[PDB]
């Protein structure tokens, strides 16, 4: 598709790691306050 | 033997003297503070303790931690002998070394916090109800701990105390201790102040420390305290209890070995094919680990003890004291309850009801008001009734009393005696002055022989014969023993007619569920008795018999609140309750009605005889379903008589049985094949308590001898705590079967995909730090997560389990876990392998031989099904991808299967989402999933890839798939009882 | 339990249920093992329909390309002696595997194989990757081009008298165009000379500073006498879209080599789309370990 398709071979892992980083960190949060709501 | 040096040869001078305590005050309580902060409290050094740091270590190196700790040393010998050859090495071998130690360190540190939580919680039941000893201090009585006993102390035991240390005995009566802990016989050996002996083991003044008084009284002073008492020596170094397991325990155990052979047989012959096919030694080692971590379910046995010590919290929260845990699990199957009328069922507080003289029924007891009684307070006959029930009576009241009304007061004494006092001092008058006229020369107490009450009174009027003997007891019993009756003032013969007019007084108020005394007085003609003629109690001089009977007295007892529910309850549970009472059968049989022993429309033979007016000797005894057996039959019963009551009778009633035919009665209960809880207070019971599954003291009243004897204590003395008890027992199993499920369930998806690898030589879709991470790394918690379960509505309504049948792993279970849903979980993880694979071009059926060439480090030329050439790195990065993808597929599909265990009868909309721990797994686990795939440098330390977002879903399919087929499954079974389903299915 | 519990002739058991049960039970588990496979195959069918046939959806893994060689050598290494004929046989059997694919008979007649420039030439466009003018056309890639490791005037290529060759090749990718090196005051030193911009080159060298000496003179072969592959042979349209096509080649003989001594040679490519890896050591370059022993 042309020269310059250097696009058809790069992904954006780091977006990638950003984002699923972002959700295990809310999962992780969620989890602690349903673990210690009624000690509290 | 060889240590015996005492204080029995001093006087009670020398003793005085040197103790320094008043023998009849006891010392003061200033003293005593000084003397325990001195000597120290009345307890044994405890023995040390295992450090931390060893049980810690024992963890690291216990289990199968061993396995894991070769593994890694070979990795790093591996990577050491890479470090000699060619330089710039791959650091695969180092990280993975690296990776298993760490795993190690995890389960060490996790099971040792589960461990220590159980000790803990075990010495928790050490303070609860503490043993207590009564000490004499400033002249009064009181009772005190026993590790505030010091020496010098004047304590006082009775029939069933421990005693709390060594004591020189200064007074005593009929005293018989048991010291068949100190020398070995069971003799109880008569105990007296007298100097018998210069020995200490025979000295019949010297009480020694864990020995317990049998039968009498005594005062004794504390010669030694803590270690220095005798037994205490021998206690402290010499009886130490060993460590001790479960047959709950002992059943996982014996599964764990099962599947540990066939486990390592798999792995070995797994190692050899690798070598024939080329791999290297390391790699074999490494699939031995896989295979073998991912078969063997390492955390059954921390869940057995983890389930026990919870449970074992929630019943001393509900009133259950199991002293030992292997009771926990035997309360569970229990069959059958033999409990006591009187202190179990009731509540032991009567009040007086009801009284019959004059040849009539007369009401009485005001509620609380001045309207006195029903009848004239002046009538004759009363007048002598009344002065029998205040000067035959033994209860007095305490001082502070005369704030409150008599209804409300305390009184010290027996509860019929004391419903006697409240009854008098409403209608009649002031005991205190009653007692003072007629002064009581002797008295003899209840006995068992004699079966009534004794009490000569001298009459201070004028025209009385200046004796007046008076007695109460048995109204059958008391009515054989008098020849006159007082009617109206006027005294006449008892005839036979009067007595069948009493006879029907008695049924009449017996059927009303009412305990009703004989009371009776004589006055003894002066001729015969003079003024000064002393009454000889050791031999009997005044006649006993040709007495005037005066009239009945009848109180009421209700019943406690939960008792008919935990009857309706154990009748539906399956469990069978026999009341084993020395009440009369016409007070039995109702109370037994009104509690729900005897339900609406079953009736024994005499019913039955009555209701036909037939003879009940020709009725047939099959024809009742439930009977009252006398005291007297039971005793004159053979072996088979009593087999033949038990086996075809539904309910029972032993009623006028002593405490100690209940051993007969528990054996019986035995013969037939079924797990007995008996219920005791005294020390008669202590036989039928050991001999019985479950033994249950009452917590209260029980002596010490009864508490040592038994394995549960009732705290409450109720029966619906027994109930409440058993079903928390029920629940320990069904949340254990739901554990042993869950774990068993990814062996399935863990383990196929190296046969897969082996057979279909496709990819590994699998790899074993993967595996690890499964197994070790996130299911630790949400395994442990089902023992917080509830229960269910059918845990009572459902049949009691038997050991010979039941087992806790069973082939249902097998048929569940590998069967059926296993085989979905493997679907689901290769599926997103399939999908991984076949996105970045391989397809599937270019993938079924690529294995020889694709595990070959040399062709960096691997076509794949689009036609493009891959290296080794670039193609061994998809398979990475791929373990990681199988990793979440399993998550995913966990959900499921975590969701579906619960609850084996129900659904989940009907238990609900209510366990906390169990979401709190749930978002752990898939956070943990994510972590692992997303956190930078886990590609070359843990060899774990970012997954793309459009994959976490291809395991959704499979996890809905998964929940909705268990649900049906469970409706098909609430819906079809006894169903081909259940008989196949259910675990 | 060992021989009553494997057949009773009471209840009519055999090895513990009776006939109607495991009928009842087979049945099932057939039933069963039906309907998840049905499924499978169904998520399995949607999955290749989701897939396209002339392009693979993610072509991140495979970049750069990898330099990949025959012989295949195990632990790439070459050791082979001079004398003993049954020493380079493993080596000989591959490198003709290798150029047995690019024989005259097999490149022949107008499709679908076109003649092209016989120095090199810039890229050539067939099109998009469709079906709409179906099987596309590759060059002519000829084996005389390499000119002392061919196989045709000595079989063995050389291993005959310490005088080895060494077929490289790069990494056929769809799509993928290879860019070299501009003219620039940056450069390696050896890539000034004989620029020819479109020639990937390829060269190699010593690992270490000190096997220099030892080694001694890199003869490499290739179409127009240059070191490289002309860039006329791309892009790669996939092989279904291009079946019958081949990739160019290199060849490189190690002529005056020390005997009795092993030997370390890295061979790389240069060019902007090009990149190697620390982990990968078959990404762009390669190392071979030569020791023709005698
Ligand atoms: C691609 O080309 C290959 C070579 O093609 C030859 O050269 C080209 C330029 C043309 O001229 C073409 O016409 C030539 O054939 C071609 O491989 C060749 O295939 C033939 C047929 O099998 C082989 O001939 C046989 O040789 C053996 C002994 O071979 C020795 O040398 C080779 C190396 O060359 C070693 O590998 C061997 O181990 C031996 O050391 C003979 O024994 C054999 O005898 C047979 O024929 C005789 C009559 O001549 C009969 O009497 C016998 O009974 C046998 O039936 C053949 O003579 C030739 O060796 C082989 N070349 C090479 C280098 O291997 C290849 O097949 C082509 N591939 C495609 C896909 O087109
Ligand atoms: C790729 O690049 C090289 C080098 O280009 C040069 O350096 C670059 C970094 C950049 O600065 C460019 O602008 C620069 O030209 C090209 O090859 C060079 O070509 C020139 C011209 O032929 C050579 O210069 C020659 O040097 C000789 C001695 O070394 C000298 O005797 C030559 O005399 C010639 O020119 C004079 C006028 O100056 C004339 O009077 C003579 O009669 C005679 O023609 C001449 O000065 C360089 O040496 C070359 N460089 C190298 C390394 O060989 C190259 O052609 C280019 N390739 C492409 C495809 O574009
Ligand atoms: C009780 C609960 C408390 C929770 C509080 C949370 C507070 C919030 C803290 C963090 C939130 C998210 C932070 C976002 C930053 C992440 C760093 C990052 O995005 O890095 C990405 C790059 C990696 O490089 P690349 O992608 O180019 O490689 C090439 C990739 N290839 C090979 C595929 C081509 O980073 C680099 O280069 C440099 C990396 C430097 C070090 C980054 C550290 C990452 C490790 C841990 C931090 C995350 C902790 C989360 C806690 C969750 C609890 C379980
Ligand atoms: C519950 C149990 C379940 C699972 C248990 C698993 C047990 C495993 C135990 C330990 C595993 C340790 C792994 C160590 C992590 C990496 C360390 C390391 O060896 O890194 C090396 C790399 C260097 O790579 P390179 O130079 O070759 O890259 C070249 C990149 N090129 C060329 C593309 C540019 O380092 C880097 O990249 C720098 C990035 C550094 C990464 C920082 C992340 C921090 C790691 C762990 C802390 C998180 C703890 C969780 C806390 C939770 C709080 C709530
Ligand atoms: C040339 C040679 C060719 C040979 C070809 C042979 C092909 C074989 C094909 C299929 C094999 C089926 C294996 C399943 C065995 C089930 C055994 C089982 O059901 O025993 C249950 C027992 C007792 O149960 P119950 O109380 O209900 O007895 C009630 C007895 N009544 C009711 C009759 C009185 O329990 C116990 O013995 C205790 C628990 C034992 C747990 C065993 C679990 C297995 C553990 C690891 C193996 C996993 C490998 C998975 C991969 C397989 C390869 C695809
Ligand atoms: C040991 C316990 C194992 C437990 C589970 C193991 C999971 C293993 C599953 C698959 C592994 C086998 C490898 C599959 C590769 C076979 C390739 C194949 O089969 O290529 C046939 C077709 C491809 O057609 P095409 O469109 O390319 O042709 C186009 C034709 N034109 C265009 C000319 C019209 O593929 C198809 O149709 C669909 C075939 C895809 C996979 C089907 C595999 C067999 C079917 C179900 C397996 C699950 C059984 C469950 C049993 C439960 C109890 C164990
Ligand atoms: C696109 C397709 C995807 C398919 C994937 C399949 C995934 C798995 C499929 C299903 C699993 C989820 C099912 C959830 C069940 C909810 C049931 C429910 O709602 O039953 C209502 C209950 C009943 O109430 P009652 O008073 O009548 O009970 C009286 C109880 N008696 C009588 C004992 C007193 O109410 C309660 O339980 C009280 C309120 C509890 C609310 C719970 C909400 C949390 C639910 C799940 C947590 C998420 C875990 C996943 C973590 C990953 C996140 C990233
Ligand atoms: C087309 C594909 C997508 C379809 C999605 C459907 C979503 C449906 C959403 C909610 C479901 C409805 C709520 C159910 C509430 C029922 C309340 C209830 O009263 O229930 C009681 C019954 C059991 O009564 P019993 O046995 O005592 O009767 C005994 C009768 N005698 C005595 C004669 C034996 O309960 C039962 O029928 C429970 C049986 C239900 C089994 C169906 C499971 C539905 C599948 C998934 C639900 C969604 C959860 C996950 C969400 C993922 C989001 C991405
Ligand atoms: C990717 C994963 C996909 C997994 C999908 C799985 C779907 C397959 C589900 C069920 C198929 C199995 C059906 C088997 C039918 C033949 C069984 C049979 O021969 O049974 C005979 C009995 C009748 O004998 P009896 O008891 O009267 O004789 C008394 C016997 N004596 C004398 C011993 C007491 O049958 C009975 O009792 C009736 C019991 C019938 C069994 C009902 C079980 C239904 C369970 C699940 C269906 C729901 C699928 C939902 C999927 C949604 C997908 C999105
Ligand atoms: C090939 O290598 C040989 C050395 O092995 C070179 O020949 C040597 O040249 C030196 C002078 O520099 C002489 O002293 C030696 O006697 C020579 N040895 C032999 C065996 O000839 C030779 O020049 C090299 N040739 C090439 C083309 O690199
Ligand atoms: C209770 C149930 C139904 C909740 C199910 C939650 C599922 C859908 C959640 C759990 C973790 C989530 C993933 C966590 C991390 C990422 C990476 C990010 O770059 C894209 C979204 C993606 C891929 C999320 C998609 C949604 C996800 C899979
Ligand atoms: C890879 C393929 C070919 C393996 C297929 C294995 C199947 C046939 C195996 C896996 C688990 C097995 C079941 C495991 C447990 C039981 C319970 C037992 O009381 C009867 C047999 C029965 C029901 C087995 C029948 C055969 C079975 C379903
Ligand atoms: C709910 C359950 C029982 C439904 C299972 C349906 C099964 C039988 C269906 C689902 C998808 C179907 C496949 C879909 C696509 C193709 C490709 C075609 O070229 C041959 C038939 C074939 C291979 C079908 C065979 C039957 C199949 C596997
Ligand atoms: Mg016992
Ligand atoms: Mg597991």
């Amino acid at each position: 598709e042309g020269p310059d398709n250097d696009e058809r071979f790069t992904y954006d892992y780091y977006r990638l790691r950003v984002v699923g980083l972002i959700v295990a960190a809310v999962l992780c949060v969620i989890g602690i306050i349903i673990l210690l709501a009624g000690k509290c | 033997k060889e240590v015996s040096m005492d204080d029995h040869k001093l006087s009670l001078d020398e003793l005085h003297n040197k103790y320094g305590t008043d023998l009849t005050r006891g010392l003061t309580n200033a003293r005593a503070k000084e003397i325990l902060a001195r000597d120290g409290p009345n307890s044994l050094t405890p023995p040390p303790t295992t450090p931390e740091w060893i049980k810690f270590c024992r963890q690291l190196f216990g289990g199968f931690s061993i396995l894991l700790w070769i593994g890694a040393i070979l990795c790093f010998l591996a990577y050491g002998i890479q470090a000699a050859t060619e330089d710039e090495p791959a650091n695969d071998n180092l990280y993975l070394g690296v990776v298993l130690s760490t795993v190690v360190i995890v389960t060490g540190c996790f099971s040792y916090y589960q461990e220590a939580k159980s000790s803990r919680i075990m010495d928790s039941f050490k303070n609860m109800v503490p043993q207590q000893a009564l000490v004499i201090r400033d002249g009064e009585k009181s009772t005190i701990n026993a590790e505030f006993v010091v020496a010098g102390d004047l304590v006082e035991v009775k029939g069933g105390d421990r005693i709390p240390a060594d004591l020189r005995i200064i007074s005593a009566h009929g005293c018989k201790v048991d010291n068949s802990s100190l020398t070995g016989e069971s003799e109880p050996q008569t105990r007296s102040p007298e100097f018998s002996s210069e020995n200490p083991l025979e000295t019949r003044n010297i009480a020694f420390f864990s020995t317990n008084c049998v039968e009498g009284t005594a005062r004794g002073v504390v010669v030694y305290t803590g270690d220095r008492t005798v037994m205490g020596r021998i206690a402290t170094l010499a009886s130490g209890l060993e460590v001790g397991r479960t047959p709950i325990a002992i059943e996982i155990e014996h599964f764990i070995h099962i599947i540990t052979g066939v486990a390592v047989f798999l792995g070995v012959s797994f190692f050899i094919l690798s070598l024939i096919l080329g791999y290297s030694w390391l790699e074999a080692v490494i699939f031995l680990i896989g295979i073998i971590v991912a078969n063997v379910p390492e955390g059954l046995l921390a869940t057995v003890t983890v389930c026990l010590t919870l449970t074992a919290k929630r019943m001393a929260r509900k009133n259950c004291l199991v002293k030992n845990l292997e009771a926990v699990e035997t309360l569970g199957s229990t069959s059958t309850i033999c409990s006591d009328k009187t202190g179990t069922l009731t509540q032991n507080r009567m009040t007086v009801a009801h009284m019959w003289f004059d040849n009539q029924i007369h009401e009485a007891d005001t509620t609380e008001n001045q309207s006195g009684a029903a009848f004239d307070k002046t009538s004759a006959t009363w007048s002598a009734l009344s002065r029998i029930a205040a000067l035959c009576n033994r209860a007095v009241f305490q001082a502070g009393q005369d704030n409150v009304p008599i209804l409300k007061r305390s009184v010290a004494g027996d509860a019929s005696e004391s419903a006697l006092l409240k009854c008098i001092e409403l209608c009649c008058g002031s005991v205190q002055g009653m007692r003072d006229r007629n002064p009581k020369i002797v008295e003899i107490p209840f006995n068992s022989t004699n079966k009534y009450q004794l009490s000569i009174h001298e009459n201070e009027k004028s025209s009385e014969s200046r004796y007046l003997l008076v007695m109460k007891g048995a109204p059958e019993r008391i009515l054989d023993r008098c020849s006159t009756i007082l009617l109206n003032g006027a005294e006449e013969p008892l005839k036979e007619d009067m007595k069948e007019a009493f006879q029907n007084a008695y049924l009449e108020l017996g059927g009303l569920g009412e305990r009703v005394l004989g009371f009776c007085h004589f006055a003894l003609p002066e001729d015969k008795y003079n003024e000064g003629y002393p009454f000889d109690a050791d031999e009997p001089n005044f006649p006993t018999t040709d007495l005037c009977f005066v009239g009945l007295m009848a109180m009421i007892d209700p019943p406690r609140a939960a008792v008919p529910d935990a009857v309706g309850k154990c009748r539906s549970a399956g469990i069978k309750v026999i009341m084993v009472t020395g009440d009369h059968p016409i007070t039995a049989k109702a109370i037994a009605k009104g509690v729900g022993i005897i339900s609406e429309g079953n009736e024994t033979i005499e019913d039955i005889a009555a209701r036909l007016n037939i003879p009940i000797g020709q009725v047939n005894p099959r024809d009742a379903k439930a009977c009252v057996v006398h005291g007297s039959d039971l005793k004159d019963l053979s072996t088979e008589v009593l087999d033949d009551i038990l086996h075809y009778h539904t309910e029972i009633v032993f009623a006028r049985t002593s405490p100690q035919q209940k051993l007969i009665i528990v054996e019986g209960c035995q013969r037939q094949g079924a797990i007995v809880a008996v219920t005791g207070d005294g020390v008669n019971d202590s036989p039928a308590l050991k001999k019985a599954d479950i033994g249950v003291a009452m917590g209260i009243s029980g002596s010490d001898v009864s508490k040592q004897a038994a394995d549960m204590i009732l705290l409450d003395d109720n029966f619906a705590s027994i109930v409440t008890g058993v079903e928390e027992g029920r629940l320990i199993f069904d949340n254990l079967k739901k554990s042993i499920a869950y774990t068993l369930t990814s062996n399935i998806p863990e383990i196929t995909p190296f046969l897969v690898f082996i057979i279909g030589n496709v990819p590994l879709p699998l790899g074993t730090v993967t595996i690890l991470c499964i197994d070790l790394g996130t299911d630790m918690v949400p395994a442990i997560s089902l023992a917080y379960e509830q229960a269910e509505s059918d845990i009572m309504k459902r049949q009691p389990r038997n050991p010979k049948t039941d087992k806790l792993v069973n082939e249902r279970l097998i048929s569940m876990a590998y069967g059926q849903i296993g085989m979905i979980q493997a679907l689901g993880g290769f599926f997103s392998y399939f999908v991984i694979l076949a996105e970045n071009g391989f397809l599937p059926m270019d993938l079924i031989g690529k294995r020889v060439r694709w595990d070959d480090r040399w062709i960096s030329d691997v076509e794949d099904s689009f036609g493009q050439q891959w290296t080794y790195e670039q193609r061994k990065i998809v398979e990475f991808t791929c373990h990681t993808s199988f990793f979440i597929s399993i998550v995913v599909v966990q959900w499921a299967d975590l969701i579906i265990c619960k609850t084996r009868r129900n659904s989940i909309f009907q238990q609900g989402m209510k366990n906390k721990i169990l979401i709190f797994g749930l978002f752990e686990e898939t956070a943990l999933a994510a972590f692992l795939s997303y956190c930078p440098g886990t590609d070359v330390a843990l060899r774990m890839y970012p997954l793309k977002p459009s994959w976490w879903f291809c395991a959704f399919p499979y996890s809905l798939i998964i929940f909705l087929y268990d649900e049906m499954r469970r409706f098909i079974i609430r819906r079809s009882p006894g169903g081909w389903v259940e008989q196949e299915t259910y675990y | 339990g060992w021989k009553k519990f494997l057949w009773d002739s009471e209840k009519k058991e055999f090895l513990g249920r009776t006939g109607s049960s495991w009928f009842k039970i087979f049945l099932f588990y057939l039933i069963f093992y039906g309907c998840l496979a049905g499924i499978f195959i169904g998520t399995i069918q949607v999955l290749l329909l989701t897939l396209s046939d002339f392009e693979p959806k993610y072509q991140d893994r495979v970049a750069p390309p990898g330099l990949s060689h025959a012989p295949y050598a195990i632990k790439t290494e070459i050791s082979f002696s001079i004398s003993n004929p049954k020493s380079y046989e493993s080596f000989v059997k591959s490198m003709h595997k290798l150029m047995d694919l690019y024989n005259e008979s097999s490149q022949a007649g107008n499709s679908p194989f076109e003649d092209c420039s016989d120095t090199p030439a810039d890229y050539i466009k067939r099109g998009d990757l469709d079906d709409s003018q179906g099987q596309k056309k590759a060059c002519r890639f000829s084996r005389m081009w390499l000119k002392n490791c061919s196989g045709l005037d000595d079989t063995t290529y050389g291993y005959a008298e310490g005088k080895p060759c060494v077929v490289a090749k790069l990494n056929r990718i769809i799509g993928f165009y290879p860019k070299p090196l501009k003219n620039t005051t940056d450069l390696p030193e050896e890539l000034q000379a004989n620029y020819n911009q479109y020639v990937l080159p390829l060269r190699c060298a010593a690992k270490r500073e000190e096997d220099r000496e030892k080694i001694g003179s890199i003869e490499y072969f290739g179409l127009g006498g240059y070191a490289g592959f002309p860039l006329q042979y791309y892009p790669y349209y996939g092989k279904r879209l291009q079946k019958k096509y081949l990739q160019p080649l290199l060849a490189i003989q190690f002529t005056n080599l020390t005997q009795n001594m092993e030997l370390r040679i890295e061979c790389k490519v240069y060019g902007e789309n090009i990149d190697y890896s620390e982990k990968d050591r078959f990404r762009g370059r390669f190392e071979v370990k030569i020791e023709v022993k005698s």
